[PDB]
């Protein structure tokens, strides 16, 4: 099982730079 | 012949702007193509997991 638990985490780790962006780029949003 | 004589005696022009509101713009611009892919990417990872409950069950 433990093969498709980093099959999981493969999905869901890439989760986290995405947020970041998000997070990120929504912070450009607020100011002119 | 006298006394009033001393004096004298369309279809479409299409407008457009009629009677609407000023209107405004600005330039930062578009991440949210990326959440497509996140919410569909996740999506998936629900039934990823699903998956590792049956696939334990049916041991």
């Amino acid at each position: 099982a433990l093969l498709a638990e980093l099959e999981a985490l493969s999905r869901q780790l890439a989760a986290l730079t995405q947020q970041v962006s998000e997070l990120r780029e929504q912070q450009q949003q607020q100011n002119k | 012949a006298a006394a009033a004589m001393t004096a004298t005696r369309m279809p479409s022009s299409g407008s457009s702007p009629s009677v609407p509101s000023s209107i405004i713009a600005e330039e930062k611009l578009l991440a949210l193509l990326a959440e497509l892919e996140a919410l569909s990417r996740q999506l998936a990872a629900l039934t990823q997991q699903v998956s590792e409950l049956r696939e334990q069950q049916q041991q």
